[PDB]
DNA sequence: TATAATGGGAGCTGTCACGGATGC
DNA sequence: GCATCCGTGAGTCGAG
């Protein structure tokens, strides 16, 4: 049960995946806010706060109250390489692309 | 020999006529035997009735048509490069409305090609087959909207090129939109034009919760049908003046015109059954008493809203269901092109009706037949579905006639087909073969008709089943479409039966294709045979249930490629279908009635029948097929023989006593052999060539034209300049090679001289002329010689000349000469062999008989197959075939093993025991004990757990023989093979891919016009293509000089290639190349785009690669 | 090693009044077994001439001194009313297997 | 000299006319009877070059001794016929016309 | 439409005809303008169809003859139930028309076909890709020409430089053209009989060298 | 979009 | 910038758009000739309609048709309907179509070519060969090395010269 | 060269997935 | 900031 050559192409073309993972734009601590209807995740810095609203059934890669890196995945899914480039920088994208192609 | 057969299934019905999909379709289309008054409104009669009458004043009407006899028989058409066709006349009458004068006449419309008895055509002297097309049946469909999960798209689809696809959608804003010719507009407007009012729509669609409210538009009901009609016309035709009669005309032609819009009779029936309504005609609305009246739109909108709400009984449609996919056979495709040609003829008719003397106009003066002739000729000559007939062997023609394509005009485009069109649907069961399909790009797009399958009058494939009442299997058989089939619980054809009663308490059946265990009380129908699931080729694979489908695919497809052998044999393990294939293909000749044979010849067979009449059958002898394989019938009866109805009189090509004979039955050992069978290569015994096994006759046609030129006539002659008697030895007086001569590469087949071009002799020519004192002759040698690597024995010469009787050639040519050269090909290293289970390989080694592994009694094997080809490919049927062939080799008999009613292992074991009796008791009676090498091999086999310890040598040899294994001695050493090897008789075919046809090489040759690069193909003595990927190879190696040499010296550097050839013949190293010509072509073609391309040096100063020849 | 038949130009022909083609006739002639009694004898040309309804076998060859046909029951042709066969077959000494394309005799 | 770079740039109407060896005035290819190139047509030897090597259309000068000589009767230069692959012609338009490459390739450069 | 010209092309040619009709109309005749305009409009449309439709241009009278031949063959086939032979067409055309003339008229009317005409189902091949280039010499031809020049110089060195030079001037090896005896004699300063005599003796020595060494025989084809 | 439609409109003005 | 508008349309050298006589004596020709002919017919008719002072609607139609002629010549099917020869749905092959695509100039004749001294045949296992070896048929190798063979035949006595050796191998 | 004649006719079909300029 | 329309692509050699 693998993604295969379509995944390889999705990577070599730097395309934004269909079922993408939401990543944090900055560092901070995670405060989960889950209504029975809607679900959101807050990444809070010592002076800043960011809010990521996502569908209710999305799987979380993060436990509440955790310190996450800028560009760290919060949801399960394939990272948008351009979001990773903006958040974490070039070396991060190079690592990600190489490892993701090699997985296939 | 004796033919022992297995299987317990009694097939209630025989296979239907295997070419009926072609013959019956064309018969239905032409109605040539139906008297004109009795003809139906279908076929080309339908085309006539749709095109006619023709109005505007003047009126031209259609009365009837008739078809004459072919001006030439099929054979004479094949020889004279003509077309087997019948003249088409149509009785017409011109009527002036005001005058009342009626002039009637029978006009000639050209010719229509006739279908031969076997189901093919003869177009320009070549046999051709019109391949049936598969497509989405017309009608009304409801599919899920992929974007909006709760909404559905309704699609009204007419026949191809018979109207626009109309889509109805529930928009996000609530209003129901209609899309036609890619124009979205609110459906309420059209509903108003149809005469509907808000009262009727409210009482019809109000039951659905607020869905009718998206249909409520007040600005629409505020206007009468005329105002809404002009509104629609303005919405559909921007800029076109919104005239009233023009709007009525356009809307009528878009929706209600039966001569422009046409669902199928299938589309009519399907829309009737789906929407639960009735249809007066094959259109969406009608024009009655000056207004429009609805037929389809309101039922479709009602069904759409009911499906959107979720009311029961309304379901989305599977567009890959074989109840929604239909087949366009020869009749339908030919009739479509006929209708198009007729429409063009009618346009010309109206054109001539506007002009000319209005009083004196016969139908002949009005009808220009040429557009219809052109449409028909274009269809039969250059259609994607009009394919060169595959007559490699009888089965080739049969399978070709049973093909089904999704490609072609009106079908799907390449790369436009996804997984869905290519998947095998659950409804393909018994209709389309699940295994016979190409590998590669066309997979799932080209398929084959199942053996028991039939195409009904509406074009859907039907399969037969047997009625089951109260657990009793009747002999009544019912043909069903997939729609009908889904209604019933249908048991498998292998359910146990005592008499006609189901014997098992639990029965395996299908409900809507899903497998289920069910009671005999629950069984409604039952399969006719396992044979009905597969194609004809697939039904020729014994032990099919033991072969993986991916390799059964290859085994099926490759029987099409079997070459007719001079000593062809039917397989020793058959499926019970090898006789019907010979019969229905019309290859072999049979007895029309009971009678006695009067005369038997190599050329004819004369029979006296019960009527006392003397019927003479000529035998086709050494005729060249489309692929060059010899089609000759050979007589199988003798003088004075009594024959009943249907008895064999002559064996067709690749036929042995009426059984399909595609190859040889050879003795095979399954073992590696010193790497000569490595990776599917095959080792064969030279003995096979000694007795001419896998030897085949092939005939090649060569052609030459002598034409008139502005420089004088070309002429065929024995007088060819500068050639000795050694060159002209086998040439006759006229200049043609003699019948029976042996021609090798370079030999002249037909001498021919041509007047030279206007010759300005270079000064060297003048000086050498003066030195040798010989006038430069006026003509030059253009004789047709033998291509490289071809040749044989001249068997025919045909010569046609202008000014001779019955002969008229294309304008300019004086004469045409054809030379038919035959060659007898033995099997050689590089030819291709295969078995019916997908084991294909190339002959890599032909050992002398003494090197061959042999049996203890000195019998050597024929071919050594490598066992490593078995496990990964999972095609075990060849193993069981080898076992049963060993048994039938020593018992001297053949077998019939129905595919899934096969011979099981225990019965094969019984036969193998009897064979071992024949194989070993003979030895024990002749006074020979067990050999020492057999003792060593028995020790080895005892270590392998193949034989039980402590049994006698004979007992253990029998134990092995029942496993299909024997002791085998290496022919080079005398020592045995350390293990016991599987030896037995296997059926192997010689395929059309022979190395003789494929080897090719070129030093230099012809180059193309614009690119100055070598031509392509063996026939043109061309060069091999060194594509982009080969360039990448050379780049990755860093072989810069080899690459540059490919790009310049060997392809299109003119100066470079000339200088290189001169250097090599002189003995010097090749010169540094220069600029290739195709880059100059690139530069000039960019200049033609108004783009200045400049080659510069490092000083940015231009460099002229044209060497001044382009600068003024 | 060689065959000539009157009014037959090549191997792919048929003879009127004969059932087998020339290809089958040569296939049957391949099975002819000829014994040379004189050891100095290298080549022999057997002659055959038959007509009318009959089944020409290897016996029908005109006998030659120091030449014995070891299989006289070998079938050769099935001649019909009016069928006529007139052959000259050349038989040689040799070793092994030499195909026609190699000796061209 | 050795080529080191390849430049590509727009061609002015003056540049196009500097390329052209003559204006193609008639939409005619070759004579229906002589099978020779028509005058002022798409294949006119007067513009693009001799069809035969070092021979003009009428045949007055047929040898290599005349190289570059332009005939008086037929007006065809005598050089290598290979030049018929290398010599541009042109068409002088009544009204200017837009090069569609610079119109329909989005975003339009002219736009 | 459908006679070889676009709708708009026909419309513009009819516009030319309409301009002619305007400049040639006489209202005094009390005829409406349409009656006179239609004549010139049809005239211009037909002239354009006759003059532009063919890639190889044909004179207008020849096109008229070709269309007459077409109509004649079509009437003959509509009465014969088959395509007519050249002889039946020559019969129906009247006097001066033999079968050879019908054949030559049909040969002259053959239109060219596209080098981009496709071959095959999937468009992998063109019709032009099978046309060999007959004009440009092959490497074998150029090599044979070079070897011929070199062998002729090898044979011309066995002569004295004057007789070799006379042969080269008289056959065209030097400047491309062949000189008269008078010009070679005015160059070497000798009588035309003497220059022709040394030409004969040079040819004779070459004949002897060639009979002896046979080096130039194979180039005679 | 269609040049003959454009021209037929321009013709319909006079 | 004004150079993006054409005054003088260039004409391709005729050999790159041939008009050649095929085997049977008939003629085959490139589509560029028909495109150029369309262009020249429309331009000449425009020059005449101008010289005769035609109305505005007529000159407008002529100029529109002239632009579309140039467009079909340079990139057919790019704007509007593609220009087809009569009696055929096949678009004509413009210059854009000659440059770009799988079959275009770059990919078909410049990044890869058909080549001389090349052959092909069916392969076969041949396990006796050393790793650095392959089995080459005699006739294939004769044709592939033909000039070398002519030279070596001239070196020996097998032929008097190159041309005699070639005629002997024919 | 003269009755008068005054706005066309075929699309046409089961595809993804980018980039990526125009409209809310 | 976000749907939508239009142009552009979609494997190689071989015989046709
Ligand atoms: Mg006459
Ligand atoms: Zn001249």
């Amino acid at each position: 049960i693998t993604q295969g050559l379509p995944r390889v192409i999705e990577l070599f073309e730097a395309r934004r995946p269909k079922a993408k993972a939401v990543i944090s734009e900055i560092d901070g601590v995670v405060r989960i806010e889950e209504t029975e209807e809607k679900l959101s995740v807050f990444v809070e810095s010592e002076g800043f706060s960011k809010e990521y609203k996502l569908p209710k059934e999305a799987r979380l890669l993060v436990k509440d109250g955790d310190y996450v890196e800028a560009g760290q995945p919060l949801t399960r899914g394939a990272i948008d390489p351009h979001q990773l480039l903006e958040a974490k920088g070039p070396e991060a994208v190079e690592r990600y692309l190489v490892e993701e192609i090699q997985k296939v | 020999m004796e033919i022992k057969r297995f299987g317990r299934i009694r097939e209630v019905i025989p296979l239907p006529p295997l070419t009926e999909i072609q013959v019956e379709s064309y018969r239905r289309a032409l109605q040539a035997d139906v008297p004109p008054e009795k003809r139906e409104n279908v076929g080309i009669q339908a085309a006539f009735r749709e095109t006619f009458p023709i109005e505007e004043g003047l009126v031209l009407d259609f009365l009837e048509y008739r078809l004459g006899e072919p001006p030439f028989p099929q054979d004479e058409c094949r020889e004279k490069d003509l077309t087997y066709q019948a003249p088409l006349y149509a009785r017409l009458q011109l009527i002036h409305k005001d005058t009342g004068l009626i002039k009637e006449d029978e006009v000639f419309l050209g010719h229509i090609p006739l279908m031969t008895e076997d189901g093919s055509f003869i177009i320009n002297g070549a046999d051709r087959v019109i391949v049936s097309q598969i497509h989405r049946s017309p009608g009304v469909y409801f599919t899920p909207d992929p974007a909006r999960p709760g909404r559905y798209i309704a699609s009204i689809i007419p026949l191809p090129k018979r109207g626009p696809w109309i889509d109805l959608e529930v928009e996000p804003n609530g209003v129901v939109s209609m899309k036609v010719n890619k124009r979205k507009f609110p459906l309420v407007l059209l509903l108003r034009v149809l005469g509907y009012d808000q009262e009727t729509l409210a009482r019809e669609l109000g039951a659905y919760g607020e869905l009718v409210q998206g249909l409520m538009d007040e600005s629409v009901f505020a206007m009468r049908p005329e105002e809404a009609l002009i509104r629609l016309f303005t919405l559909l035709r921007p800029g076109d003046p919104p005239k009233r009669d023009k709007a009525v005309a356009y809307v009528y032609g878009l929706i209600a015109d039966p001569r422009r819009y046409d669902l199928g009779e299938a589309g009519r029936y399907k829309a009737e059954e789906k929407l639960g309504i009735r249809l007066s005609g094959r259109t969406l609305a009608r024009f009655e008493d000056g207004e429009f009246k609805d037929e389809v739109f309101l039922p479709t909108l009602r069904y759409l809203f009911a499906l959107t709400a979720g009311v029961p009984g309304h379901e989305v449609d599977d567009i890959d269901h074989l109840g929604n996919r239909r087949i366009r056979t020869v009749g339908e495709l030919m009739t479509d092109q006929f209708r198009v040609g007729l429409a063009r003829l009618a346009r010309g008719v109206r054109e001539r009706m506007l002009m000319g003397s209005e009083d004196s106009l016969t139908p002949a003066k009005l009808v220009n037949s040429r557009p219809l002739e052109a449409a028909i000729r274009e269809f039969f000559s250059r259609s994607q579905l009009s394919q060169f007939k595959d007559e490699t062997n009888p089965l080739s023609s049969l399978r070709h006639k049973r093909r089904i394509s999704a490609l072609g005009p009106g079908g799907l485009t390449r790369e436009r087909a996804g997984f869905d069109v290519r998947d095998v649907h659950r409804t393909h069961y018994g209709r389309i073969c699940p295994v016979e399909t190409p590998e590669g790009a066309n997979i799932g797009l080209i398929t084959s008709l199942a053996a028991y399958a039939r195409v009904d009058e509406l074009g859907f494939i039907r399969t037969p089943y047997r009625r089951v009442v109260g657990g009793v299997v009747t002999d009544e058989v019912v043909y069903m479409t997939a729609t009908e089939e889904d209604r019933y619980t249908i048991a498998q054809a292998n359910t146990p039966l005592e008499g006609n009663r189901i014997a098992a308490e639990r029965v395996v059946a299908r409900r809507k294709g899903e497998p289920v265990i069910v009671s005999p009380e629950e069984v409604e129908f039952m399969d006719v045979s396992p044979k009905q699931v597969f194609s004809v080729n697939t039904n020729l694979i014994p032990f099919l249930e033991h072969d993986d489908a991916n390799r059964a695919l290859m085994g099926s497809n490759m029987q099409t490629q079997a070459v007719p052998l001079i000593r062809a044999q039917a397989p020793v393990v058959m499926t019970g279908l090898e006789e019907r294939v010979v019969r229905d293909s019309l290859a072999a000749l049979y007895a029309e009635e009971d009678g006695e044979v009067a005369k038997v010849d190599g050329n004819r067979i004369v029979v006296r029948y019960e009527d006392g009449r003397l019927v003479e059958y000529p035998l086709r002898r050494f005729y060249r097929s489309n692929q060059g394989t010899a089609l000759d019938q050979r007589p199988r009866v003798v003088v004075g023989q009594r024959v009943r109805k249907g008895d064999l009189l002559a064996d067709g090509p690749a036929s042995e006593n009426g059984f399909l004979a595609l190859g040889q039955n050879v003795l095979v050992a399954i073992m590696p052999f010193d790497g000569y069978n490595f990776e599917d290569a095959i080792v064969i015994s030279e003995e096979l060539l000694k007795r001419d096994f896998y030897t085949s006759i092939h005939i090649e046609r060569y052609e030459i034209e002598a034409r008139d030129t502005k420089l004088g006539p070309e002429r065929i002659t024995r007088d060819i300049p500068h050639l000795s008697e050694a060159a002209l030895r086998d040439l006759d007086e006229e200049g043609v090679v003699r019948i029976g001569a042996e021609v090798k590469p370079g030999d002249i087949l037909v001498g021919r001289t041509s007047f030279k071009g206007e010759s300005e002799p270079t000064p060297e020519e003048r000086l050498l002329r003066s030195i040798f004192g010989e006038k430069a002759r006026d003509v030059k040698d253009t004789s047709l010689r033998v291509p490289p690597g071809e040749g044989g024995i001249v068997v025919r010469t045909v010569r046609l000349r202008r000014g001779d009787p019955g002969v008229e050639l294309k304008p300019g040519v004086r004469e045409v000469v054809r030379v038919y050269v035959a060659q007898k090909r033995k099997l050689q290293v590089g030819d291709k062999l295969a078995n019916r289970h997908g084991n294909k390989g190339v002959v890599a080694k032909i050992l002398p008989v003494e090197d061959m592994p042999h049996l203890p009694d000195g019998t050597p094997v024929d071919v050594i197959l490598n066992p490593l080809g078995v496990p990964s490919r999972m095609n075990l049927g060849q193993i069981l075939e080898t076992h049963l062939g060993l048994a039938g080799y020593f018992l001297g008999q053949r077998y019939i093993s129905p595919i899934f009613d096969g011979a099981k292992e225990p019965e094969i074991k019984e036969l193998l025991a009897q064979a071992f009796e024949v194989y070993f008791g003979k030895r024990k009676g002749e006074g020979f004990g067990v050999d020492k090498r057999e003792v060593e091999v028995l020790r080895r086999a005892e270590k392998l757990g193949l034989v039980t310890p402590g049994k006698t040598p004979e007992e253990q040899l029998k134990e092995l023989f029942l496993q299909g294994k024997v002791v085998l001695y290496d022919g080079r050493t005398g020592e045995p093979i350390e293990g016991p090897i599987v030896v037995g008789q296997m059926f192997i075919m010689k395929l059309y891919h022979m190395v003789e046809d494929k080897m090719h090489a070129r030093s230099t040759g012809p180059y193309s016009l614009i690119t100055q690069q070598p031509l392509g193909g063996k026939a043109q003595f061309g060069g091999q293509r060194f594509g982009e990927m080969e360039v990448w190879a050379l780049e990755a190696y860093g072989a810069a000089h080899t690459l540059q040499e490919m790009l310049t010296l060997k392809s299109d550097d003119i100066e470079g290639r000339n200088a290189a050839y001169e250097a090599i013949i002189k003995g010097e190293d090749v010169p540094e190349p220069s600029v290739p010509e195709s880059f100059r072509v690139l530069v000039k073609e960019l200049q033609a785009l108004a783009l200045d391309v400049q080659t510069l040096d490092e000083k940015d100063n231009p460099v002229d690669i044209f060497e001044g020849l382009a600068s003024k | 090693t060689s065959v000539y038949i009157e009014d037959v130009l090549h191997e792919f022909s048929t003879i009127p009044g004969v059932k087998e083609d020339v290809v089958e006739i040569i296939l049957n002639l391949k099975e002819l077994v000829v014994r040379f009694l004189n050891p100095s004898l290298q080549t022999v040309t057997l002659l055959l001439k038959a007509e009318g309804p009959k089944e020409v076998k290897a016996r029908d060859f005109l006998p030659v001194a120091d030449v014995e046909i070891m299989n006289p029951d070998l079938h050769i042709a099935t001649l019909e009313e009016g069928g006529r066969l007139n052959m000259e077959v050349r038989v040689d000494r040799g070793v092994g297997y030499v195909p026609a394309e190699k000796h061209g005799i | 000299k050795e080529v080191r770079k390849v430049r590509i740039a727009l061609a002015s109407p003056e540049k196009i006319r500097s390329w052209s060896y003559g204006e193609v005035e008639k939409p005619e290819t070759i004579n229906y009877r002589t099978l020779k190139p028509e005058r002022d047509g798409l294949f006119d030897e007067r513009i693009f070059g001799p069809i035969k090597d070092y021979e003009c259309a009428c045949g007055k000068y047929k040898r290599q001794r005349f190289e570059g000589k332009v005939c008086e009767r037929c007006g065809v230069e005598v050089t290598k016929s290979i030049v018929r692959r290398y010599r541009m012609g042109h068409i002088e338009l009544a009204t200017p016309a837009a090069h569609i490459w610079f119109v329909k390739d989005v975003p339009s450069k002219i736009g | 439409t459908g006679r070889g010209l676009s709708f708009l092309d026909l419309i513009q040619e009819g516009n030319q005809g309409l301009i002619r009709a305007v400049e040639k109309f006489e209202y005094k005749r009390r005829f409406k303008f349409s009656t006179y305009a239609t004549w010139w409009i049809r005239q211009a449309i037909n002239r354009a169809i006759a003059d532009q439709a063919r890639t190889i241009r044909i004179p207008v009278h020849m096109v008229e003859t070709i269309n007459k031949l077409s109509r004649t063959a079509r009437q003959l086939q509509q009465e014969l139930g088959r395509e007519p032979t050249y002889e039946e067409i020559a019969e129906a055309m009247g006097p001066g028309w033999d079968a050879k003339r019908v054949e030559e008229t049909l040969k002259i009317a053959q239109e060219p076909v596209s080098l981009e005409t496709p071959i095959g189902d999937e468009k992998d091949s063109f019709y032009g890709d099978f046309i060999p280039d007959e004009h440009l010499p092959s490497p074998v031809d150029a090599a044979t020409q070079s070897l011929l020049s070199e062998e002729l110089e090898k044979a011309l060195s066995k002569l004295s430089e004057r007789e070799a030079m006379v042969l080269k001037l008289r056959k065209g090896l030097i400047d491309g053209r062949e000189h008269t005896l008078e010009e070679v004699g005015a160059f070497f300063g000798v009588t035309r009989e003497r220059i022709r005599q040394i030409e004969n003796k040079a040819l004779r020595k070459l004949k002897y060298h060639e009979s002896r060494t046979r080096k130039l025989r194979d180039f005679l084809d | 979009s269609d040049p003959v439609r454009q021209y037929l409109h321009e013709i319909g003005q006079v | 910038p004004e150079w993006m508008i054409l005054e003088a349309v260039p004409v391709l050298p005729p050999d790159l758009r041939p008009m050649v006589q095929v085997d049977g004596g008939r003629f085959a020709t490139s589509d560029l000739n028909d495109l150029y002919r369309r262009l020249i017919n429309r331009n000449n008719r425009l020059k005449k309609l101008l010289a005769q002072g035609a109305p505005e609607i007529i000159i407008r139609n002529e100029k529109r048709m002239l632009q579309e002629a140039v467009d079909a010549l340079l990139d057919n099917g790019r704007r509007g309907a593609p220009v087809t020869n009569p009696g055929s749905d096949r678009p004509l092959r413009s210059l854009t179509d000659i440059l770009s695509g799988k079959q275009g100039r770059f990919r078909q004749n410049l990044l890869g070519k058909r080549v001389d001294y090349s052959g092909r045949s069916v392969i076969v296992v041949g396990p006796q060969l050393k790793l650095h070896q392959c089995g080459l048929p005699k006739r294939m190798a004769l044709e592939l090395f033909k000039p070398f063979l002519l030279k070596k035949m001239e070196e020996k006595g097998i032929a008097p010269n190159v041309k005699a050796a070639r005629r002997m191998l024919e």
